DNA sequence: AATCATAGTCTACTGCTGTA
DNA sequence: ATACAGCAGTAGACTATGAT
């Protein structure tokens, strides 16, 4: 179930689009070149200045050299970790189609884990569903991956224009930066003209979308790579802005994220010293140096060996150059039985409290690296001594050990097991993830993130989404709770930091811690006309209901507001204005017909909108039914 | 003289000339021209014209067939058949069938020269076309010439195949095959525009179906044809496609398990010697399975040596003489590692003595039959199980149930989404009623066929107007025999909701035929991405007929009263089963109530936020 | 009379002027008039195609021009070999050097003169070492008047044929100039059969499609050849034989007549047309049959006999690896139920009683499972579009002339494939050429078909002297090239087959005194260059110095200090030369030839030419 | 700074089957 | 028959190099 309309996100979308006022989409002359190729969005360098100065007013956003300049294509919205930042771009992506018939964009991601997640996002049901609705439009969706001419960009390049299909490139950094991007072909793209894969996707005319720009420094290789397309326009997405801005447009902070309660709170965990360096394979222990692969003891150190020596490589993947160390005592046997135990039971506190409750479906999250059977003793233990759906949910707890369950492919496996985790039909809520697979957990539903065997915000970040009830849908203040090594004590005084220093300011006490209106008043009276007398009253719900006994009749109340208001293709406004207003399609053009005005465009029907609204609240008959 | 001179561009221009002797007049004006971009590429004429008939949106609609649907048999039936041209059909399940079919299946019409096919379809003026598909008047004209009139080229075949190839691959999952019936007409062009539609790295293989006997008189006697095999993405593809109940496979752990009930030691393997000696002849591919002991029968797998080239040289200890066993000329598969772990698992047999190659035990039980390239089956058995299902004489070259058993069985492991939008004589669906019927075999099947009038013939004189009708009815019979397995019946409807683009009375709509009505639901399901088989519940709000389906509810029905928005609150409060997150209500049957709707949508409590859709 | 070989050619030089020669009508001072050919189309009852299609590649015009560029290469002969007792008579050849160098000498004497062609061209996997390597060094300018295409075009065109590419282009380019020059040595009724796997069965279709036209289709063959059980999705074990022909004069059937114990059989069979009733007849056969069952391998199987000849019993009733249909069948005699195959029959019920009628069911004495009867006359009735011939004897046959190798050649095919296409589609006359000999597979069946077999082909040969691997068999054995392993394999398969031989050529480089090689270079380039073939014998002629040669009534004169004039004028009997040629770097001697030989040819004529 | 990616080479092996 | 060596074999582990 897509949330609409969240307003920190149709802020982002109203902030990119506001920079394209008075803009022109350009037809190519070239017949077969039009049907594959973009629009060219051509405006004015002071049209630009001036839209960016007024989005940066509105937003709140100060107008100096460090977020402006005229003389670059790359727009920056900035958005913390949890704020729904793809929702956005992609929400802007149909907004770009709608108002410009822009329908070829390049999405250029850091990572296959991003990829993965941003694919898995694009096809989904929930959003196809959610966009077809709100645009009457269908995204394609060309995923440019190594074969281990690409099919991917062949398919983006040579697709039709001809008008509900939006179409989009899903490319990572090490695609970009392959030769076979570079690689002349036998094979020629766009009306048989482009041997190679870049001066194909160039002539496309493309708008690009990056996702974590801080992974693109400006001055390398890959973005050196991307300047190659001459795309139209950059639109950068993410939480860190390392080398600074080009056109802040959109700016929604760590601390408005925690503030506005957009996010879950955290209460950290702190479960209670040597070090064993890696010298030449001689390593040095400071709590006498060992030579050398086998298991590492030199303590007791659980379950570790070397693997690999030139740099040293262990057992869960830790790489040591010469000079890395290694705490011996963070692969204590009992520090983690103990860390696991006292999850375990705060789990349970907030199961009983959840699943009591419409339910939600908490999920604990454990991190390893690479006393298995204590936790499933754990479980059952707490189970049987807690003994109604969780009375059921406990017997089935009780009756099977499945409560629990463990690259690019293992990550697809976690977002296909999704919907399932979420479902209150099966039993599995613990969830142990490799440490290496972090990259892959965005899960609204994880309430405990517990780093076993081991940026703050970024680690928090798994967690910190909104869960989702029983039917689905996001809760309407909840708290992730984060467990961490004896190693890292000041974890919360360096997290409330980490997200102030990344922000008159803020950030709430509580949040990261240790565990016109007289027309209003005047329709609340018409409804209304210890525990208190009162309270009987401020609690029975009504519905509304509009006194109006024919269309003919409707028809002339929103002709009266049409000709008040006369200081401001026709089929798709038409639909696009009875779905926001609601108002029937014949009655719309009736008036309209009638109406001394001439219809056609996005800001009219805002208008239409806004102005409606408050004609029909300053106006009167009405009523409200007892529900 | 005229021969003559026919003769002299024959001889020396036989590119000119198509496989029916009649000249290309292009081919020889190119070559007459020398004058000042090469790519790799397969061109036709109407290639243009075959990526805009795959972009053209549909000019349909959808509606059950009512009186079939409603029977017992085809109450919940999870299998589907639909009736209209299968380009249009496909467009319409792209909202919910994408990327959901796990194996298509299709025999498309190859380009025999005496199958009557003819491109042809239903659609423009050269300005039209000329416009639409972004190329100049002259190309528009030159298509149209064939497009309009009778065409059987191999641009003609290209044009047809295109769209539908096109389309039909949206539907695939990432995991997922086509396979594709041909003979050698077509087998380089369409391998050639499979290529262009899949990406040359997504071909799986070709297998050849040696399918006829053919005696009288000729150079080579044509006894094959082909089944060309792609996947959507050659990565998701599961690596290996084996069967592990095969008939030869289960057949000797059946003996193997008997004789062992009934004999112990040495006589275990003279009595099975006996048996084995009499049998060998039946048992491929398993025809060197001669040994056997109480864990079953097996084979000593002569498979230790190294293909092709220099292997892994070391010695392996004969248990008895104790000295190195005589190693194989290319030396060995295994690295002294492997071969070690072998020793210790005992899955090594060994010689009398060190002068005999050692071998790897093997049984039977463990065997996966795999799918080899050449399959060797009878076509013309096609007539048997047709003769068998209309006990009238020939109804319709169709395929025999035997081959795409198979295929049906390696592709998808007992589970997924069959799909054949060229069903023929509907032999693909009855494969899937033979298939479910001996499980753990749940596989479901669509399939489309045009409702193309039967020719004076057998059919005709039956009562059997359309192939249509043919393909319903071996369906039914097909059902009948299998258990009652029961399909659903879908065809496609003229757009009665459809107007000129026009702007001044235009919104001034007819009162909806309890037809048309049903017609709407069952479009407007789909094309909000429900698949054919999840059901529509009928709620009733207050007096108010809504219908509920995949989380999204619907309001067609006028009269839209204030107590069925009570009852639809209250339901969504009251009921547990009743959660919808969308409410969809046809327009021209609802201003104020509208608006009513709206509020009431966002004002009210549960907790679930409802999304408000307004169609036509 | 004076002539430098060999002139300029283009993309379309040649067939632009074909078109000019034999249709005048069509061409206006100026271009071409469609109207006019179009005329002559619709006159001779020829209809005009809808079809509008091709397969473009990248090199196209490139391998256009190729196929029209004259031999940029001389010929020799290795006169060491052709010398030798053995090798003095013969009328097989094998060539050293690049195919299609070899292939456009060839053109001038052997066009229309090949009964049949088989290649093994290389399969363009991604492991054969394929690539487009050409040893031309064209300039973009020289390219794009030739081509003619742009000079840009002409650039990318350079920068794809030097690369050098594996793609189906570099395949396309490399093939299409190889079977262009090939088809116009084929004779009418001529046909060429090419070995090819799933990487370029298409291309080459298309490509085979340009060259003949699809008209001249025959079909094409699947070759399941070998077992594979590596795991995956299609386990392949076939490849493919397209076969073409130059199909209006092509026999209307092909049928093999290579074995003289079906021929026995077979008149063994209507022979005891003495003896109707049974079991006599089966009395007399198998009294026969037991004195003469080891004469007739294969066919020694073939112990019964009926009204309609002999045969043998076919244990191909089951279904092989699968269940098949359950039924049951009453024996004849005992009037029980037959014993049923473990996996069921292969045919339905329907057509083991059609076959029951037929009397083509075999019964035990008992009711043993039923077999098939498969008679003689049926043998080899077909050329069946599925063969099923295991290529591993290759190495067997391999191993047998080399036993000092390991594994003499990667890939062979065997002589098993070979001596069946040539069988089928020839009548032990002709000549039978392979232009990508590799092992020598077909020259060594022509020397076992003309041997065992009692026919009449030529074989010609050709491979290029590429290097042998390095560290590999054949290098450490001393082999350099795969020329040296291919000659050495004709030259032991001819020991073991009545030693009939085999003459040897080579390609040249082109090119101040000459050395004597470079004399026999220019005097066998020649003679083939003006139609005589390989196998024609050269005579030394000596007038009184001289030293002349005479081929076919040609007389050569490429020696300097040429007085002796007189005595060539003198010739008495068997020298009559209707052509004169004489080396023009060996004026009034020359002036002196052409007047003297105008006043000898009356009566009655002798030409004059003056080459390079 | 310590992994994470891509492309390409080449290790480590398939299991039935022709012929002697 | 028993047995060696056949398979214009295959899939995927591992390496170099280079990105952040
Ligand atoms: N509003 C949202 N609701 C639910 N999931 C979201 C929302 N926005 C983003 N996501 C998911 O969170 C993931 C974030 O990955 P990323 O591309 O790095 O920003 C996406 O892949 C989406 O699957
Ligand atoms: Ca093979
Ligand atoms: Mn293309
Ligand atoms: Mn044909």
């Amino acid at each position: 179930t897509l949330e609409k309309n969240l307003p920190h996100q149709k802020a982002g979308v109203d902030a990119v689009m506001n920079v394209f006022v008075s803009a022109t989409p350009h037809l190519t002359d070239n017949v077969a070149v039009r049907l594959l190729a973009n629009p060219e969005l051509k405006l004015s360098e002071q049209q630009y200045y001036n839209n960016i100065k007024n989005v940066q007013a509105f937003n709140g956003i100060a107008h100096s050299k460090d977020n402006h300049n005229a003389k670059s294509n790359i727009i920056d919205v900035s958005m913390e970790t949890g704020t729904g930042k793809t929702y956005t771009y992609i929400k802007t992506i149909f907004d770009l189609n709608k108002s410009f018939g822009i329908n070829k964009f390049i999405i250029i991601v850091p990572t296959l884990s991003i990829k993965a997640g941003t694919v898995n996002f694009l096809k989904s049901d929930a959003l196809k569903e959610h966009f077809r609705d709100d645009y009457k439009r269908e995204l394609r969706t060309y995923v440019v991956e190594s074969q281990k001419m690409p099919q991917a960009i062949h398919d983006f390049v040579e697709a039709s224009n001809f008008k509900k299909y939006i179409h989009v490139l899903v490319i990572n950094s090490g695609m970009i930066n392959s030769k076979s991007l570079t690689d002349t072909y036998d094979t020629g793209l766009l009306d048989n003209q482009f041997n190679t894969p870049v001066d194909a996707l160039r002539a496309v005319k493309p708008f690009i979308i990056i996702d974590e720009p801080h992974r693109f420094p400006t001055g390398k290789k890959t973005w050196e790579n991307i300047e190659k397309f001459n795309a139209q326009y950059i639109i950068r997405y993410g939480a860190t802005f390392s080398e600074g801005y080009k056109n802040l447009v959109y700016r929604l902070t760590a601390v408005d994220a925690f503030n506005d309660d957009l996010v879950k709170g955290i209460d950290a965990y702190i479960e209670d010293n040597a070090n064993l360096k890696f010298v030449k394979d001689g390593k040095e222990a400071t709590f006498f140096k060992l030579a050398k692969s086998l298991s590492k003891t030199h303590s007791a150190i659980h379950d570790l060996t070397l693997d690999a020596l030139n740099t040293a490589v262990l057992s869960n993947g830790i790489e040591l150059k010469i000079g890395s160390s290694i705490n011996p005592y963070s692969y204590d046997q009992t520090l983690a039985d103990n860390m696991m135990r006292k999850a375990v039971k705060e789990h349970f506190k907030l199961e009983k409290e959840l699943l009591t409750q419409p339910r939600i479906k908490p999920l604990t999250l454990f991190f390893i690296d690479d006393l298995k059977t204590k936790f499933e003793e754990y479980v059952l233990a707490e189970a049987n001594e807690l003994l109604y759906k969780n009375y059921l949910e406990k017997t089935v707890t009780n009756i099977s050990s499945v409560h629990g369950g463990y690259i690019e492919q293992e990550i697809n496996e976690i977002l296909h097991d999704k919907e399932l985790l979420l479902s209150l039909d099966n039993p599995r809520r613990f969830i142990f993830s490799k440490w290496t697979l972090r990259e892959g957990w965005d899960n609204p539903n994880v309430f405990q993130i517990c780093k076993l065997r081991s940026s703050k915000l970024q680690e928090v970040g798994r967690g910190l989404r909104l869960p989702v009830n029983e039917y689905m849908c996001r809760v309407k203040n909840f708290t992730l709770k984060y467990y961490v090594d004896f190693t890292e004590k000041d974890f919360v005084d360096s997290l409330v930091k980490e997200v102030n220093e990344s922000s008159p300011s803020k950030f709430t006490q509580e949040l990261k811690e240790q565990i016109d209106n007289f027309k209003d008043s005047d329709a609340y009276s018409r409804l209304k006309s210890e525990l208190k007398e009162l309270w009987d009253l401020i609690n029975q719900k009504a519905v509304i209901e509009y006194k109006i006994n024919s269309e003919s009749e409707f028809l002339s109340i929103f002709k009266s507001f049409m000709l008040e208001e006369t200081e401001r293709s026709y089929r798709e406004f038409l639909d696009n204005l009875s779905q926001t207003i609601f108002v029937k399609h014949g009655t719309l053009h009736k008036v309209f017909c009638d109406i001394k005005d001439t219809i056609l465009n996005i800001q009219t029907i805002r208008k239409i909108k806004s102005g409606f609204s408050k004609y029909l609240l300053n106006n009167s008959f009405s009523l409200g039914y007892n529900l | 003289a005229n021969s003559k001179q026919l003769a002299v561009l024959k001889a020396n221009f036989p590119q000119c000339f198509d496989k029916n002797g009649a000249f290309i007049q292009e081919k020889l004006l190119e070559i007459i021209r020398a004058s000042e971009k090469e790519s790799y590429s397969l061109n036709w004429l109407g290639k243009s014209y075959a990526r805009l008939l795959a972009n053209l949106p549909p000019k349909t609609l959808l509606a059950e067939d009512k009186t079939h649907n409603q029977q017992e048999e085809n109450k919940n039936s999870q299998h589907l058949l639909i009736k209209g041209d299968n380009l249009e059909v496909l467009k319409h399940m792209v909202n919910a069938y994408a990327e959901k079919v796990k194996m298509i299946y299709i025999d498309p019409p190859y380009n025999t020269g005496k199958d009557g096919f003819v491109y042809n379809d239903d659609r423009f003026t050269p300005e039209q076309l000329s416009e639409l598909a972004g190329i100049d008047l002259d190309e528009a004209k030159r298509i149209l010439e064939f497009t309009t009139k009778g065409s059987s080229s191999h641009s003609a075949w290209l044009t047809f195949i295109y769209p539908r190839l096109y389309i039909a691959r949206e539907l695939m999952r990432e995991d997922g095959t086509i396979f594709i019936s041909i003979d050698h007409n077509e087998f380089s062009q369409l391998k050639l525009v499979c290529d262009e539609i899949f990406g040359e790295q997504n071909h799986v293989g070709d297998l050849v179906w040696k399918n006829a006997t053919d005696n009288n008189p000729s150079n080579i006697a044509v006894e094959h044809e082909y089944i060309i095999v792609y996947t959507k993405n050659k990565e998701q593809l599961i690596s290996e496609w084996k069967s592990n109940i095969s008939d030869v496979k289960n057949l000797l752990v059946n003996i193997g398990e008997e004789f062992a009930s009934k004999y112990t030691g040495n006589e275990l393997q003279e009595k099975y010697t006996q048996w084995f000696r009499e049998h060998r002849s039946e048992l491929w591919p398993l025809d060197r399975y001669k040994y056997i002991d109480k864990d079953g029968i097996y084979t000593g797998s002569q498979s230790v040596h190294n293909p092709g080239k220099e292997g892994y040289r070391y010695d392996i200890i004969h248990p008895k003489t104790k000295k190195p066993c005589k190693q194989p000329l290319m030396g060995y598969r295994f690295p002294l590692d492997t071969m070690d772990r072998l020793l210790s698992e005992e899955k090594i047999i060994f010689g009398d003595d060190e002068n005999k190659i050692i071998e790897l035990k093997v049984y039977a039980k463990d065997y996966k039959q795999k799918l080899s390239s050449v399959i060797h089956l009878d076509g013309r058995v096609a007539t048997n199980e047709l003769k068998e299902l209309f006990p009238m004489t020939q109804p319709f070259n169709a395929k025999t149930i035997k081959l795409v058993e198979d295929l049906i069985s390696f592709a998808c492991d007992g589970e997924g989404i069959v799909l054949d939008f060229f069903a023929g004589s509907g032999t693909t669906a009855h494969t899937v009623f033979n298939l479910n019927n001996k499980n753990k075999t749940s596989y479901q099947f669509i399939t489309v066929q045009l409702d193309e009038p039967t020719k004076k013939s057998d059919a005709m004189k039956h009562g059997y107007n359309t192939i249509f009708d043919l393909t319903k009815e071996r369906l039914i019979r097909a059902s009948k025999k299998n258990r009652d397995q029961g399909f659903k019946v879908y065809q496609l409807m003229p757009d009665f909701r459809a107007k000129d683009e026009s702007e001044l009375t235009f919104f001034d709509d007819v009162v909806l035929t309890p037809e048309q009505y049903d017609t709407l639901l069952t479009t407007w399901c789909l094309y909000d991405g429900s698949l054919l088989t999840t059901p529509i519940e009928d709620v009733d709000l207050g007096g108010y007929k809504a219908h509920l389906c995949d989380g999204r509810l619907y309001l067609i029905a006028p009269n839209f009263t204030s107590e069925a928005l009570k009852a639809l609150l209250q339901k969504v409060d009251s009921d547990k089963d009743f959660a919808p997150n969308k409410v969809v209500f046809y327009g021209s049957n609802f201003s104020a109530k509208q608006m009513e709707l709206n509020e009431a949508l966002k004002s009210y409590a549960n907790s679930i936020e409802l999304d408000l859709v307004v169609r036509n």
